[PDB]
């Protein structure tokens, strides 16, 4: 069985739940999202040697 | 050392391994710097999230459509539906297309 | 907040104009101005404009004040120096 | 030592001298006041001192390694 | 703003939310003029800054100067002009106090 | 298609024009519902009863604070809003619903591979009381200690004498 | 959406529907906490998500007893 | 002191009874709880005189020998 | 425990629709540098009524192939795929030949396990008769480790729990062989 | 101790008969658990054994040199709070008795100590939750202790209210980082410190920001100081920093080692409004705890500085300054509960209500202290004077180790606008010591028989009765010499936090 | 003397990620409730285990 690992649609999806400094920063923040993206690009840029 | 990463029946759990191997590695006295156990602390964010090997099949489904390359053609087959579970896509010899039960077990 | 707003001359501005909605003699009405005498107001049409004065003001005038009262410039001192806001409930001050 | 726990017994003279002009009586109003708070900062020079004494044997100490840190680094 | 005036529309008769509301409130001229402070900001001060070659507190104190007045002519309208001016002197000098002592923190 | 989004719609449509304290309490409810049915698939089935036992309890005795407070302020002050904003609102929050920006993490799906090693199969709330009592038995007498707290401190806050 | 502060709107106009607000607030946490303990098969987790349960039950009945009592005061003459 | 209140460090045991008899949800409930760890701190005469302890369960995953492996081990082979 | 997990089926496909799962078959079979093995087919109740066989017959391959894994240091599934052949075809053979020798009192056991939600202690009569055959043809003992052999649950004769219905195939053997082997 | 002595203490309350003498000997007991805690903390927590820092109950918590300091602080200032509710304040039942009508008073102390005291040994993120509400909890029901007083209950309902989302916040870092790492224990955490995002962290400090009252979160902070009696004022507005500031250095101790700048100037921009506010704030107030909540807030803002740079001197500086700032703290308030004797009673002009729980509420109300008691005005104008920052005191020493840290890392701008706003706060204390004294020459010759102290009975006319009881008065004595004359034994004290380490070693 | 031992005090040796402490004295793993023996991924051996990282105490 393969399947998504997402949160919960209550949580990404109600008027007063989803509203959090880290979940703010997750969902606009960027910077989380381009320091992790380094790790992926280093996976590729890898293999040549 | 407190436990962490317990599975669901009190043992280690699947990731355990390497969050042991990295405290190992930390807390061992031969190393000058933490340079050594930069890569045992990658491979358990790996086990995880598994976000760079989810980032390598971006990139094959990614290549595959730019060359054409149908997906149900070097994809796996999968049934989305568990009743469909039938006899005759496990492969049995007598296997039918009628649907299994699984009402209750 | 619980704290009274009013001011001499607001206080007079609209005493006025509920003592003008009556049968009043004169409509030149000021704090010297006498109900007896100068509105031409009897019992029953005194007590009728201390009541209507009451509504305006939401304060209520004792049996004393009002079976004592003359003049329309004692009907403001009263109103200044008694009036408060009434108590609201806890989710209007505190929220 | 004498001396030190001699400047502690006065300072606790002190204190229970200004304790006086704080509640509005004469200096000689209970004497064996006195006596009591000397006593009680002679008791607080006494664990001051060593205290004192202590943290200088611990620095001497830690101040070894130190040198031996800042020689690593001037090299 | 659009926020908010829901807010003032889910209640109007307590006077405890109104209070706030009114503080955060800005008017028409603000909603217009800070953006447009801010943008000339954030021009003037990249702008300058490429010219030396760098960012110093004379360029931060012309970008911060005259950004404000620019601002302040938008949304302090009823001000004399001289003012304005002394304000936006007075905003222009802080950045360049800012600027001089190394931002928040003189780093390496 | 995922109902729970529907459900969800709903309830940010009443949380906007709710007026009275009743209708508060009641967005409560219509909160842990979603919370506990999304639980009970899915996730965990274990925590989804343990909401339901503990919050609905919470939930009477909120009710019976609101029964001794109502003083008749929201059953006649106006509200103004309008349907056409109101949708309006709902219909820009519905477009944003990415919690996370990991492209990869979202989109791609991951399996488990299932063992035989363990032959000792218990619930997982045996293991998490085998910790509990266990590995992290301070945590629980200092929970313990909160809760005696409480029970202290709702007395001296409520009882007149 | 968020960032205009939208959910300062969702939440009502009394005391009560900030006690309210906050159990979700804290309720969306827990949530959190149990989606990524039952992804890594991590019983630690779900310890912490229940301790999380107990201690905003507690948070709950503290709030409740000062507004109780704030409520009482105000009605506090009881002359009859 | 017909029916005065008993002082509990100097008549113990009409203490006792003053709760026995006013107060039965008290002092029974507490009576009933106590024999609880009384019945834990018998354990050990148990031990010696009834029976023993049962075996701990082999709910520690599979037993494995503690030896090294038999490379002189065959059978059943490709 | 029912808890769900991304590792096999989950209680409803409500469970399966929330997480989108897709049951996924791969077409491939293991490489030709892997010798070829013959997969165990027996179910879940013959698997647990041959349990203690299959335990007392291949006991050192089994201890090898678990030790294989313990002395990989976290490659036992590549390195010990010899020793996991050793053990099938062991298993296997157990199996082959309780169909040959006990196939009668062997099918009489797992069919009461099927009876009776798989339940040791709801088949002694069956399973009695089954350790007695397999012991006369096989030399193969039911042993439970760990206690003494006196103090086994599968010999007790008056067992607190007992199964609420009888299997009524297990008394009329059961009853057969009482008069009949023991005159 | 603690734990088993509260206890018996609660149990003890119940069975006794209520009444006022009973609660005060009660108060004496708990007195006397922390004397025996403290003594008992002593004997077994040393600073050279706790250098390297160890483990307790499996890691839970872990113990240092740096932690074991501020312990040691929060049990003697605690005890000095007791003396308070233990003994007399001004001698008179009309005002006395407040502090001995509440039972319940000295056992939520007890509860709070025993958070205060654990906070900072926090070495979990599910302990680190647990912990910060019992400490928050605490203080809500001390906030709520007089429940017959309508500003008393409305500032625990923003106390509540305000810590509630604070507690979020600190609940919802933590567990964004579990999500990230899986880990519940901070020293696994620090494994990967380079690998999480270190803004999360950073969200946990926003909460511990608003529950110390930093800007932008200062509001509540002065609201409920104000509002608060004087003596849950004392309390409320100095155990909460002893505690909560140790764990922000502690945290800050850790986020230091990826050394992330937009991390600090996200800190330093709200330790330069807190400055503004802390500052220009007081200057238009009437409110002498008004007053001292934006000095509260600024002083705060001067330790903060310390933290942020987090060096060697840091430790020397905010050690220094958060035990001078306590007995700084504790003086005044001491000063502030005895002088309420010297108010003059009315026998009227902007209707002045005055309640028995603030006896002392507007500044003015310290007029002629100069001529009513001269040695207790000049221990306020030291205290004041050290607040300034006026050498040889405290508190100029406290202000000179902090800009020592904060110009050794590089925080010129902080360390100008640190001056800048020192200049401002002078302002306003300033005005203190105007009242107290710059009328003394006119009315020296004046006539005062409606003071409350006058209303007080003699008991025989020839014996020299006290106006102030000896407990009380011993204590500011004390604490104003200390403040006064800490050149003398200054440079000792500095030594002694040069060996409080925070895993330096070397 | 004084400003010598001033800075040696007032040093503040440089922290990374590659060099910092941590407050960990044994590997954890050794014993687990239930299951001990998982899927073999715990490759550390407690039997062989080296001498672990001392704290230093710059006092003793
Ligand atoms: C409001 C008006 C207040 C005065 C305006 C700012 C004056 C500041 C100044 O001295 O002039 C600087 C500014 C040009 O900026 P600058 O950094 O000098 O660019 C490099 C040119 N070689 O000159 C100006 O743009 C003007
Ligand atoms: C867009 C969102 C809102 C903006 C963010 C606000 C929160 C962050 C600011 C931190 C301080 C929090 C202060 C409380 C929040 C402010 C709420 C507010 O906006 O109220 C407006 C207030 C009243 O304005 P008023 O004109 O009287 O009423 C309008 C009626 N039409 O007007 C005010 O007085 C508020 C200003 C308070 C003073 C803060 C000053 C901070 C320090 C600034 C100078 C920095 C000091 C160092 C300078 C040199 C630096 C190098
Ligand atoms: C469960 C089956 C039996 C119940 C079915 C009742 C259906 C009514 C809507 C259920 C709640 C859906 C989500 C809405 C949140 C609560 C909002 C509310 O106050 O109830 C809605 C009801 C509609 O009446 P209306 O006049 O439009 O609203 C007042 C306008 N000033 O206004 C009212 O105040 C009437 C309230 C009646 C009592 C309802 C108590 C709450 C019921 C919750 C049980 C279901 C749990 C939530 C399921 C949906 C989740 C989105
Ligand atoms: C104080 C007295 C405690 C000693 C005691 O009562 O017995 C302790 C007992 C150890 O004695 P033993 O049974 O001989 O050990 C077995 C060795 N094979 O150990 C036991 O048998 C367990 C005793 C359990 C009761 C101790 C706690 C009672 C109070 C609970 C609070
Ligand atoms: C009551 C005062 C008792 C003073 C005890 C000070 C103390 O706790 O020990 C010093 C402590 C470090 O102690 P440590 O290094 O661990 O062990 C060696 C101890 N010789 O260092 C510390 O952490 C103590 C820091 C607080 C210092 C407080 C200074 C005294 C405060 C003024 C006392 C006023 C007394 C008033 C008397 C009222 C009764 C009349
Ligand atoms: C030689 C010795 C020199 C010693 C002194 C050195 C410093 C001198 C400072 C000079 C500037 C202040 C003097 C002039 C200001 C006069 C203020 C004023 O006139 O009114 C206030 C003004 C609004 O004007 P208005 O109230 O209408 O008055 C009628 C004017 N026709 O209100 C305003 O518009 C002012 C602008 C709004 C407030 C801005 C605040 C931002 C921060 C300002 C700097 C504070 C820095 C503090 C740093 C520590 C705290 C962080
Ligand atoms: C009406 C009153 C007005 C004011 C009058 C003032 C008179 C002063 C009295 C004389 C005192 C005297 O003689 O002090 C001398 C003694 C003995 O010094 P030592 O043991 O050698 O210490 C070494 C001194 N070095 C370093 C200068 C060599 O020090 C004391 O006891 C100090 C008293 C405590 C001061 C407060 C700071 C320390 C607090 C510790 C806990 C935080
Ligand atoms: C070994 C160390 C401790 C010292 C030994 C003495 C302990 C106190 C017991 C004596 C009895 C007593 O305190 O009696 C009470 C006295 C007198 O008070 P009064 O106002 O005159 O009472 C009025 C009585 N009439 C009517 C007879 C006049 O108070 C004092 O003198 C206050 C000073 C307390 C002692 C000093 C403590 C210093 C601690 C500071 C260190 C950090
Ligand atoms: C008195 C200080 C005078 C400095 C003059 C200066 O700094 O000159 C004015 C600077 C311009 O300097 P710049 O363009 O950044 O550099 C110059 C060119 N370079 C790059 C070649 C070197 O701008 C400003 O108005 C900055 C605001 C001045 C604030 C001063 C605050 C001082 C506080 C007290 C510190 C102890």
């Amino acid at each position: 069985p393969y399947s998504n690992t997402r949160r919960p649609w209550v949580l990404r999806r109600h008027i007063i739940m989803k509203n959090s400094p880290t979940k703010w920063a997750r969902k606009y923040s960027s910077r989380r999202d381009e320091r992790e993206q380094e790790i992926k690009d280093d996976y590729i840029r890898g293999m040549g040697e | 050392a407190p436990l962490q990463q317990v599975g669901r029946h009190g043992g280690p759990n699947k990731c355990f391994g390497e969050f042991q191997r990295v405290v190992e590695c930390m807390t061992n006295a031969k190393h000058d710097s933490y340079e050594p156990c930069n890569n045992l602390k990658n491979d358990y964010l790996e086990c995880r999230k598994h976000k760079v090997e989810r980032y390598k099949a971006f990139l094959m489904q990614k290549h595959a459509e730019e060359l054409g390359k149908d997906p149900e053609e070097i994809g796996a087959p999968f049934v989305r539906k568990r009743r469909f579970l039938t006899s005759k896509t496990l492969g049995l010899v007598d296997g039918d297309d009628y649907e299994i039960g699984v009402e209750k077990i | 907040q619980s704290a009274s707003t009013l001011t001499k001359e607001d206080v007079l501005t609209r005493s006025v104009s509920v003592l003008r909605g009556f049968e009043v003699k004169t409509k030149d009405i000021d704090l010297q101005t006498t109900f007896v005498q100068d509105l031409g107001m009897d019992s029953l049409d005194l007590n009728d404009a201390l009541v209507a004065l009451e509504e305006e003001f939401d304060v209520v005038f004792d049996d004393k004040t009002a079976n004592e009262i003359k003049t329309v410039g004692e009907v403001v001192d009263f109103v200044l120096a008694n009036y408060l806001p009434t108590e609201q409930s806890i989710n209007h001050t505190i929220r | 030592m004498i001396a030190s726990l001699a400047g502690w017994g006065l300072f606790g003279v002190t204190v229970r001298a200004y304790q006086q002009g704080i509640r509005k009586v004469p200096f000689s109003y209970y004497p064996l006041g006195y006596v009591y708070s000397a006593l009680g900062w002679v008791a607080f020079g006494y664990g001051f001192n060593l205290w004192t004494e202590r943290n200088d044997k611990l620095l001497e100490k830690r101040v070894e390694k130190l040198k031996e840190s800042r020689n690593l680094r001037l090299s | 703003h659009f926020r908010r005036l829901m807010q003032y529309k889910k209640g109007s008769a307590r006077p405890g939310l109104a209070k706030y509301l009114n503080l955060f409130s800005l008017s028409k001229s603000q909603l217009i003029g800070f953006p447009v402070a801010l943008g000339a900001f954030s021009f003037l001060s990249h702008s300058f800054a490429n010219l030396q070659e760098g960012q110093t507190a004379t360029g931060e104190f012309a970008a911060s100067s005259i950004a404000s007045l620019i601002g302040l002519s938008i949304f302090r309208t009823k001000k004399p002009l001289s003012s304005n001016v002394a304000i936006a002197v007075g905003m222009g000098s802080l950045f360049g106090f800012l600027t001089w002592a190394g931002n928040f923190n003189l780093g390496d | 298609m995922n109902l729970e989004i529907l459900d969800l719609s709903i309830l940010g449509f009443y949380s906007l024009i709710s007026s009275n304290s009743f209708e508060s309490i009641a967005i409560l409810v219509a909160t842990i519902m979603p919370v506990i049915t999304e639980l009970w698939y899915n996730y965990s089935q274990l925590f989804a009863l343990l909401y339901t036992l503990i919050y609905v309890g919470a939930v009477v005795i909120l009710f019976v604070f609101i029964l001794s407070v109502i003083n008749e302020k929201e059953e006649y002050e106006y509200e103004y809003s309008g349907l056409f904003i109101l949708i309006l609102v709902l219909l820009l929050d519905d477009l944003d619903d990415n919690e996370s920006n990991d492209n990869d993490y979202n989109n791609v799906y991951i399996t488990d591979y299932a063992d035989w090693f363990n032959n000792y199969n218990e619930s997982d709330l045996s293991v998490i009381g085998n910790l509990l009592f266990t590995e992290y038995a301070l945590l629980l007498l200092i929970i313990s200690f909160i809760l005696l707290m409480s029970i202290i401190g709702l007395i001296l806050i409520v009882k007149k004498d | 959406m968020d960032l205009i502060l939208l959910m300062l709107v969702a939440v009502g106009l009394n005391i009560i529907d900030i006690y309210i607000m906050i159990e979700i607030l804290i309720m969306g946490c827990t949530v959190n906490t149990i989606y990524s303990a039952s992804l890594d098969n991590d019983m630690i987790g779900l310890i912490y998500s229940l301790i999380q349960i107990i201690i905003a039950g507690v948070e709950s009945a503290i709030g409740l007893s000062i507004l109780v009592n704030y409520n009482r005061i105000r009605n506090s003459e009881e002359i009859e | 002191a017909i029916g005065d209140y008993p002082v509990y460090y100097k008549q113990p045991i009409r203490w006792l009874s003053y709760h026995a008899h006013t107060r039965p949800h008290v002092f029974y409930a507490i009576a009933v709880a106590a024999l609880g760890p009384v019945f834990m701190m018998a354990t050990p005469l148990r031990r010696k005189f009834l029976y023993d302890d049962h075996e701990p369960l082999p709910a520690n995953g599979y037993p494995l020998p503690n030896r090294s492996r038999d490379k002189t081990l065959t059978g059943y082979d490709d | 425990s029912s808890t769900h997990t991304n590792d096999s089926l989950n209680s409803s496909n409500y469970v399966d629709k929330l997480k989108d799962t897709h049951f996924v078959f791969e077409n491939d079979k293991l490489p030709s540098e892997i010798p070829d093995v013959e997969e165990v087919g027996a179910t879940t109740a013959p698997l647990l009524s041959a349990a203690y066989f299959i335990g007392a017959k291949c006991q050192d391959y089994n201890d090898d192939f678990m030790l294989c894994q313990k002395e990989a240091k976290g490659n036992g599934p590549i390195d010990c795929l010899k020793e996991g052949r050793r053990v099938t075809r062991c298993a296997s053979g157990v199996l082959k030949d309780l169909n040959t020798h006990c196939s009668d009192e062997f099918r009489l056991h797992w069919q009461c396990l099927s009876f009776s939600n798989l339940e040791y202690k709801n088949c002694r009569k069956a399973e009695s008769l089954l350790n007695k055959c397999v012991f006369e043809k096989m030399n193969l003992v039911k042993k439970i480790p760990g206690i003494p052999e006196d103090r086994q649950i599968h010999l007790k004769q008056n067992p607190v729990l007992k199964p609420v219905a009888l299997h009524q195939d297990s008394e009329v053997a059961f009853k057969k062989a009482q008069n009949e082997n023991s005159i | 101790m603690l734990f088993t002595s509260l206890l018996l203490i609660i149990v003890y309350g119940s069975l006794v008969n209520k009444s006022h003498l009973l609660t005060k000997l009660i108060n004496r007991l708990g007195l006397i658990i922390i004397i025996y805690t403290l003594l008992i903390h002593l004997n077994i927590n040393t600073l050279e054994n706790l250098s390297i820092g160890i483990n307790m109950f499996n890691n839970l918590l872990l113990i240092n040199s740096f932690n074991n300091t501020i312990i040691e602080l929060i049990l003697i200032i605690c005890i000095l709070y007791v003396l308070l509710i233990s003994f007399n304040i001004t001698g008179l039942s009309i005002i006395d008795n407040l502090n001995y009508s509440k039972r319940t008073f000295i056992v939520i102390v007890l509860f709070n100590i025993i958070g205060l005291t654990l906070l900072p040994l926090v070495n979990d993120i599910m302990i680190l939750f647990i912990i910060i509400e019992l400490q928050s909890y605490s203080l809500y029901l001390l906030t709520a202790i007089f429940n017959e007083s309508h500003n008393s209950t409305k500032s625990a309902l923003y106390y509540f209210i305000v810590g509630s989302i604070a507690s979020f916040i600190i609940l919802d870092a933590t567990v964004s980082i579990y999500d990230d790492l899986g880990l519940t224990n901070i020293q696994y955490i620090l494994m990967y410190i380079d690998k999480l995002e270190i803004f999360d962290l950073l969200c946990l400090l926003f909460g511990l920001f608003i529950k110390i009252g930093l800007a932008p979160f200062y509001s509540y902070s002065i609201t409920i100081y104000s509002l608060s009696p004087t003596i849950i004022t004392n309390y409320i507005s100095l155990m909460p920093k002893l505690s909560i500031l140790t764990l922000i250095y502690i945290i800050m101790h850790y986020i230091n080692i990826v050394n992330n700048t937009d991390l600090n100037y996200v800190i330093s921009f709200l330790i330069l409004i807190s400055m503004f506010i802390g500052s220009f704030g007081g200057l238009n107030v009437i409110r002498i705890k008004t007053l001292l909540a934006y000095s509260s807030l600024l002083n705060v803002s001067y330790m903060l500085l310390a933290i942020l740079s987090n060096s060697n001197e840091s430790i020397i500086a905010y050690i220094y300054y958060i035990i001078q700032y306590s007995l700084t703290h504790i003086n005044i308030f001491s000063i502030i509960l005895v002088i309420s004797i010297y108010l003059p009673i009315m026998n009227n002009m902007l209707n002045v209500m005055i309640t028995k729980y603030s006896p002392i509420e507007y500044i003015n109300q310290l007029k002629n202290l100069f001529i009513n008691n001269i040695f207790i005005a000049i221990a306020l104008c030291i205290s004041i004077f050290s607040l300034i920052g006026i050498p040889p005191l405290t508190g100029f020493y406290g202000k000179y180790l902090v800009l020592i840290s904060g110009l050794n890392n590089g925080y010129v701008l902080l360390s100008i606008v640190l001056i800048i706003a020192s200049s401002i706060s002078t302002v306003y204390y300033a005005t203190i010591l105007k009242v107290l004294s710059f009328d003394t020459l006119s009315f020296k010759d004046i006539i005062s028989n409606n003071l409350i102290i006058n209303t007080s009975p003699e008991n025989n006319n020839n014996e020299i009765k006290p106006e102030i009881s000896n407990v009380i008065s011993y204590v500011i004595s004390s604490l104003t010499l200390i403040i006064l004359l800490i050149i003398i034994q200054y440079e000792n004290i500095v030594k002694g936090a040069y060996l409080v380490l925070l895993y330096n070693w070397v | 003397s004084t400003a010598d031992l001033y800075g040696l005090i007032s040093f503040t040796p440089k922290r990374d990620i590659h060099h910092y402490v941590i407050r960990v004295d044994e590997v954890p793993g050794k014993h687990f409730p239930t299951n001990t023996t998982g899927n073999f991924g715990n490759t550390v051996d407690f039997e062989n285990l080296e001498p672990r990282r001392k704290p230093i105490n710059p006092y003793l």
